[PDB]
RNA sequence: CGCAAGGCUGAAAAAUUGACGGAAGGGCACCACCAGGGGUGGAGCCUGCGCGCGCGCUACACUGACAGAGCCAGCGAGUACUCCCUUGGCCGAGAGGCCCGGGUAAACUCUGUCGUGCUGAGGAAUCCCUAGUAAGCGCAAGUCAUCAGCUUGCGUUGAUUACGUCCCUGCCCUUUGUACACACCGCCCGUCGCUACUACCGAUAGAGGAAGUAGGUCUCCGUAGGUGAACCUGCGGAG
RNA sequence: GGCUCUGUGGGUGCUUGGCCGCUGGCCAGACCUACUUCAAAGCCACCGGGGGUACCUACCGGUUGGGGAAGCCCUAGCGGC
């Protein structure tokens, strides 16, 4: 902000700042630096922590509950499972985590809704 | 990747929603700019809105390149503007007629990077989502009454925008003989548009010229010789397809060579062709006092 | 995604792979290996219009070609092959009636 | 891409997850690629009609390798089994689930049995022998599998890493080991350094892939490459 | 309010970069070849378009008729949906309501009875089509434009033949650019325009017409001078 | 006879002793407080962002009064610069 308001290194910056900061998903907009002067927030980086963001997809009711159970080690992102609660899931992330092959979690919601395929 | 798309749709509409609020306040932050280059007294609350200078002294920088048309707009075109070729595939209804396939195939002949598919037993889900897997840029209907198209709906991918299009006045390629007629010359047509002015308009003129690949620009004022043309009046946008050589400095020769219409669009849905339930965006407002006076596009 | 690209350039000089590779006591290549100069001869040398004598001038193959020594036709010829590449890319009573 | 151009040829697609194992074919004419939708493509594309035949598998594939003899692909997938196709004629020949013949660990921060964890039982990556009757296997775990494509028996087993200090290579961990404050491996003893450039943790909080800090202590064992 | 708002006048270029090609070499195409399939075009019905033309629909027999038995779908729920119009009669002061007459599949499979019998599957041409594609089959809905002479959905049964080639018919692009290693390739061609210069031709220094070319360090000593013991400089000597 | 729980020992990594003021001793311990010539080299040492700085603190440059290490000189001293 504090370079002037014509300069191009100021601009090509600002676009790769903001296109970094909502690819990671910390923003929810890709045009304010002023949403970067008081909207990036560790409290925007703990929600797109993995069991937070696990808690927005649904995969568990409760932080708590994602916490215990990506702790046990029942939810894989990609094809690798992961054991640290930290992880921060990206916006391209969000779309693949999911639960790992065997789980028995995974067996309970098949066998809820019914297409509980024992192959 | 479906949940991808839905993810990716998702974002662009809260997207939407955060431009159509930081805009309410950008009316007011642009007076501020202005009044200071000139020096013109402004209103105190601009003045005195403190949070609005911390943000102004932030965020200048955008406005100014907005204003030198530097930055596009957060639109679903912009992304893959000209960098890749738009393919499209046409297919016709259920049960197609010989006619309307022969019309499908003409039209198919009318956009270069087009494939035309049949579609046989293709639930329109699956149609959705082969053209989602196959990475197509937009897919186009069409509805026969008996022999003779009716309806387009230019669905645009991944979750761009439908519009859906009545069409009459129509005369097919195939009805003129071969001797006259001919293989018709694929080549990447120039597009030409008049009439349009209003954004809802320009709407139109993006989501239709998005169909066509883009063209080089080093020589394009000259080379080319096909050219496509869309005219609107009391908003029925009217479309030929004329290829032509330039015998002279000062004269042209036309010669049309592909279908006309008057397609007449009655809906545009923000929201893809199995999205019935999209949030529309400009229908055909019949059956009021002064739908019929009132003049879109 | 990673980044937008940007113009990186890195010169390279004649010292030969041998002066490219890691310390170690004694070089992996062979004795063929230790000759190739890591420019190519293209490099070290090509035949171009801004390097050619004055009166003659290079061809496309790279072989010189004396503007005395071409005929005409030559001459009109490779005339044609430029322009096809740019082409790609009050007065006196008697002064009127008389 | 083509190298004598420089310039993108196309972009293939057709799938419906991102690719993860590409193989071209030693004779020089087929393309295959397997993807996370719990598919693989034969691609043909030097063919006048670059055609794409669909082989549908039971999971996500995370790897595919050929036959030297170009007539047979071998695809491995998340279930941590092989599964061996024919190029000619789309249809699987032969497969071995061999989930237990690689499932090796219980690294430290892992609260199931070494039996029970998932993500160590699958097959990152695969090769042929240069007989055309070996295949070789590596996944995320101590073990590395030798089978045959002919009989499909585990050939040969072998163990990556005896070392203790890494993360996985023992099975069975001892109480010995474990205090009262968790595994005693993973008290964080960098406090008592006398080096400040030890001493700080420039860490980054949740970073699997690899990070300048790259605190380290205990790494994973996993045959990454064969 | 002022300017715009006074008619040598009377309808049907640029170019040192430009104009048009030719030969070779590529790539693509059910508007191409190749193999097959299917329409329309024969008879009748009608929407439509300009008596004619197509598009659909129906009918035309081995793929038969009749009778039994068994067995399969998917999309569909607005206190809403009905095909008529009438002869009579009941109860209706009158307007009506009653009662009686007249005009969740197709398919498929299995099992038997009978036997080709106005009880005839479409010319020249032209168009389309390559995998859940052609084709057969029915059910639902009627969504602000279009559509009931129909339209769009949805399920069911599901093949033959190519999947190569630029030979024919065409379309596009190379012969300039846009990237460097290995490796290869090696000055495509014609007719003019425009420009600079050169001279020429003939009417009145002059506008046109026609044409071509583009190598003495160190130490010491003897000196002379400097600021003198010493120390510095220069020179001449020995190591 | 069975389920469940609880405790002890061994194992879950290749077998060279218990202790100490450890080249010797001790597991019953023994002796107890001596010995001494000259303080020290310097640097570095992680606090979230923008912002004020009156006070305190850090750093730099000074100012009054004392203070005199060290250096220099020679009339030699209670010296002189």
């Amino acid at each position: 902000s504090l370079l002037p308001p014509d300069n191009e290194v100021r601009r090509k910056h600002e676009t790769l700042l903001l296109d970094k900061l909502y690819d990671m998903g910390i923003l929810s907009t890709k045009a304010k630096l002023s949403a970067v002067e008081h909207n990036v927030t560790v409290s925007a980086f703990a929600r797109r922590r993995l069991p937070v963001v696990m808690t927005r997809l649904r995969m568990a009711e409760t932080v708590q509950a994602a916490t215990k159970l990506i702790e046990q080690g029942h939810v894989r992102v990609g094809v690798e499972e992961v054991r640290d609660p930290a992880f921060l899931v990206t916006r391209n992330m969000e779309d693949f985590v999911t639960w790992t092959v065997g789980s028995k979690i995974k067996q309970n919601i098949m066998k809820y809704r019914d297409k509980l395929d024992d192959f | 990747m479906l949940r991808k798309q839905a993810r990716q749709r998702r974002d662009y509409l809260y997207r939407r929603a955060l431009l159509l609020r930081d805009a309410e306040i950008a009316e007011k932050r642009a007076k501020l700019r202005a009044a200071l280059a000139s020096g013109k007294p402004l209103d105190p609350k601009i003045a005195n809105d403190k949070e609005l200078r911390k943000d102004f002294d932030y965020d200048v920088s955008r406005d100014i390149a907005k204003e030198q048309g530097e930055i596009d707009i957060d639109d679903e075109y912009s992304e893959l503007s000209g960098i890749v070729d738009p393919r499209v595939l046409v297919t016709t209804s259920r049960d197609p007629s010989s006619r309307l396939m022969a019309f499908s195939k003409e039209i198919r002949l009318m956009f270069p990077t087009a494939i035309r598919l049949n579609r046989g037993n293709l639930i329109l889900p699956d149609l959705v989502m082969s053209a989602q897997r196959e990475r197509l840029s937009d897919i186009i209907l069409l509805h026969e009454h008996r022999g003779t198209p009716t309806a387009i709906t230019i669905s645009h991918f991944p979750h761009g925008p439908t519009l859906m299009a009545s069409l009459h006045n129509v005369v097919l390629r195939a009805d003129i003989p071969k001797s006259i007629k001919g293989t018709v010359s694929e080549s990447y047509p120039h597009l030409i548009f008049e009439g349009f002015r209003t954004p809802l308009g320009q709407r139109v003129v993006k989501i239709l010229k998005h169909l066509f690949p883009p063209r080089d620009p080093t020589n394009n004022a000259k080379s080319g010789n096909r050219v496509i043309t869309f005219v609107n009046q009391d908003d029925c946008i009217e479309v030929r397809h004329h290829v032509y050589v330039r015998t002279n400095y000062n004269s042209v020769e036309l010669s049309e060579v592909g279908p006309r219409f008057t397609m007449r669009p009655f809906s545009i849905t923000m929201g893809t062709l199995e999205n019935k339930d999209a949030d529309v965006e400009w229908h055909l407002s019949q059956y009021t006092r002064t739908g019929r006076k009132k003049n879109y596009f | 995604k990673p980044k937008p690209p940007a113009p990186t350039l890195t010169v390279v000089s004649d010292v030969a792979t041998v002066a490219m590779e890691d310390a170690q006591p004694a070089t992996a290549q062979g004795v063929a290996g230790g000759e190739t100069s890591m420019i190519a001869p293209q490099e070290v040398y090509a035949p171009s219009k801004d390097t050619a004598e004055k009166g003659e001038v290079v061809t496309k193959a790279g072989i010189p070609i004396a503007k005395q020594e071409m005929s005409r036709e030559e001459k009109l010829r490779r005339r044609r092959r430029e322009k096809e590449r740019i082409r790609k890319a009050v007065q006196s009573s008697g002064a009127y009636k008389l | 891409w083509s190298v004598q151009t420089g310039q993108l040829l196309d972009r293939l697609s057709g799938h419906e997850g991102p690719v993860s194992s590409l193989a071209f074919a030693p004779d020089g004419s087929v393309l295959v690629s397997g993807s996370w939708d719990r598919t693989a493509r034969i691609w043909s594309i030097f063919s006048r009609t670059q055609t794409s035949e669909p082989l549908q598998l039971q999971s996500d594939v995370l790897d595919v390798a050929f036959r030297p003899d170009s007539k047979q692909i071998a695809i491995s997938t998340l279930d941590g089994q092989l599964t061996f196709w024919s190029v000619s004629e789309a249809q699987q020949v032969s497969g071995v689930d061999g989930r237990r013949d690689v499932s090796g660990g219980r690294r430290i921060t892992d609260r199931r049995t070494a039996a029970n964890v998932a993500g160590t039982k699958n097959f990152n990556t695969i090769r042929y022998s240069m007989d055309g009757t070996c295949l070789l296997a590596g996944g995320n775990s101590k073990y590395i599998c030798l089978y045959s494509t002919t009989t499909m028996v585990l050939l040969k087993k072998f163990t990556v890493s005896v070392n203790l200090s890494l993360s996985g290579t023992q099975e069975f961990l001892n109480s010995k080991l474990m205090t009262e404050a968790g595994p005693v491996g993973l008290l964080d003893d960098q406090g008592e350094a006398s080096d400040l450039e030890d001493r700080i943790d420039r860490s980054l909080p949740g970073s699997k892939r690899g990070d300048p800090g790259a605190r380290k202590k205990f790494p994973e064992v996993r045959v990454s490459g064969v």
